[PDB]
C-alpha cells in the first residue's frame, strides 16, 4: 500500500498506487469504474 | 470504444491472447486511438485558426 | 471431461462449474485431445 506496485486483482492487471478507499461501496458491488471504463477501485478478494 | 476489437482494455487483450493474434487486436485499437488523436489535433488547429 | 457418459449433440449435456480452482494443464496435456481450438482466449493463458 502507498507504494507504486504492479497489481493483479482477480485477473485485473495494472500498475498503480493502492490506497485505502473512502467511498462507500455497497455490499453487493465489487468494482469501481471512473469515466471511460477505467477501474478506479477494486475490492480485495481475500480481505474484502 | 472497442473499434471492433474484442475488448477496449489493452490488459485484457494481452492477458487473454498470445502475441500472434493479440497483435491483430492491438493494431486495431492503436489505429483507432491514433485516428481519434489526429482528429482532435486537426480540430484544435481549425479552432486555433 | 473423463466421464464415461456423453450426450447427443441435441439435448446436449450441460454442467455448471462454480467455486473451484481450475488447472487446464490436465486437459491439453492429454494425448487424445488432438484438437484444442479457442476463441477469445489462448491455450497458454487459461491458467492465469
Ligand atoms: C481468506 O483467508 C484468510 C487467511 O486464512 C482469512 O484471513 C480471510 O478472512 C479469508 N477470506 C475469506 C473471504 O474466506
Amino acid at each position: 500500500k502507498n507504494k507504486c506496485v504492479n497489481f493483479n486483482f482477480n485477473g485485473l492487471k495494472g500498475t498503480g498506487v493502492l490506497t485505502e478507499s473512502n467511498k462507500k461501496f455497497l455490499p453487493f458491488q465489487q468494482f469501481g469504474r471512473d469515466i471511460a471504463d477505467t477501474t478506479d477501485a477494486v475490492r480485495d478478494p481475500q480481505t474484502l | 470504444s472497442k473499434f471492433g476489437a474484442i475488448s477496449s482494455v489493452l490488459n485484457d487483450i494481452f492477458s487473454r491472447l498470445d502475441p500472434p493474434e493479440a497483435e491483430v487486436q492491438i493494431d486495431r485499437l492503436i489505429t483507432g486511438r491514433l485516428q481519434s488523436l489526429q482528429t482532435y489535433v486537426t480540430q484544435q488547429l481549425i479552432r486555433a485558426a | 471431461f473423463n466421464a464415461t457418459r456423453f450426450a447427443s449433440v441435441y439435448a446436449w449435456n450441460r454442467k455448471r462449474i462454480s467455486n473451484c480452482v481450475a488447472d487446464y494443464s490436465v486437459l491439453y496435456n492429454l494425448a487424445p485431445f488432438f484438437t484444442f481450438k479457442c476463441y477469445g482466449v489462448s491455450p497458454t493463458k487459461l491458467n492465469d
